[PDB]
C-alpha cells in the first residue's frame, strides 16, 4: 500500500483508487482477487487518509 | 479476511428444529440442534439480504477496549496485554473450576429471573448497536 502510494499516488469515491490498486496488485505483485469492502478502511489506515475525504 | 454469509446454511444453524447430514463411511442421519453458537472476526461480515426472517435472529456487538504492549494514554479503552493469560492461566485446573462455578451461577441466575427465555432481558446497548449494524450492510 505504501509502495503504491509513493510510486503512483501524487469526494474521493475511491473507485479510481480501488481500480488502480487492484490492477496494480494483479500485476506488479502476483495475481489474485481484490475484494474491496473494507479496502476503503485499509486505505484510510494509510498515509493517504490525511488527504482523503471519508464521506463519499 | 472479511467473510460473506450465504444467508443459507445458517437457518439450520439457528432454527431450533431438525437437520440432516451425512458422515463419511456410513449413511445419512438426522438430529436435533442443541447448540449455542458464537463467532468473531476482526473483519466485518457480509449480509446480502434484509428480510426480517434473517434479521430476527443474530445479535451483533462491537468491543471497545483494546490491549497493546504500551498502554498509550488518553484512551481508557487502551490497556496492556498479559501474556500469562495465554501461556498459562488457562491450563490451570483451579481457574477452570472457578470459571465453571461462575458459569453455573449465571445459569441459575438466568433460571430464577427472566423465566427461562433469553429474549426477555433488556440490553439497550446490544439492541442499539445491532440496529446501527443493520443500518450498515444495507446496500
Amino acid at each position: 500500500l505504501h509502495r503504491f502510494i509513493t510510486e503512483r499516488v501524487v469526494v474521493y469515491n475511491l473507485s479510481e483508487v480501488v481500480t488502480a490498486y487492484a490492477e496494480w496488485y494483479n500485476t506488479n505483485i502476483n495475481v489474485k482477487r481484490h475484494i474491496a469492502l473494507e479496502l476503503s478502511q485499509e486505505l484510510e489506515n494509510s498515509v493517504l487518509e490525511k488527504y482523503l475525504q471519508w464521506s463519499p | 479476511k472479511s467473510e460473506v454469509l450465504n444467508t443459507s446454511r445458517l437457518k439450520e444453524m439457528v432454527n431450533p428444529g431438525d437437520v440432516t447430514a451425512r458422515e463419511l463411511n456410513q449413511k445419512q442421519e438426522s438430529f436435533q440442534m442443541t447448540a449455542t453458537m458464537v463467532a468473531a472476526s476482526n473483519y466485518n461480515f457480509i449480509i446480502d439480504t434484509t428480510d426480517h426472517g434473517t434479521w430476527r435472529r443474530l445479535r451483533h456487538y462491537r468491543s471497545k477496549v483494546k490491549f497493546c504492549h504500551n498502554p498509550d494514554p488518553s484512551n481508557p479503552y487502551e490497556k496492556k496485554e498479559d501474556p500469562r493469560f495465554i501461556h498459562e492461566y488457562i491450563m490451570d485446573p483451579d481457574c477452570q473450576n472457578a470459571f465453571f462455578s461462575i458459569l453455573v451461577y449465571f445459569w441459575e441466575k438466568l433460571q430464577k429471573e427472566y423465566n427461562g427465555q433469553i429474549k426477555k432481558v433488556f440490553c439497550p446497548t446490544i439492541e442499539s448497536e445491532t440496529e446501527a449494524y443493520r443500518k450498515s450492510q444495507d446496500t
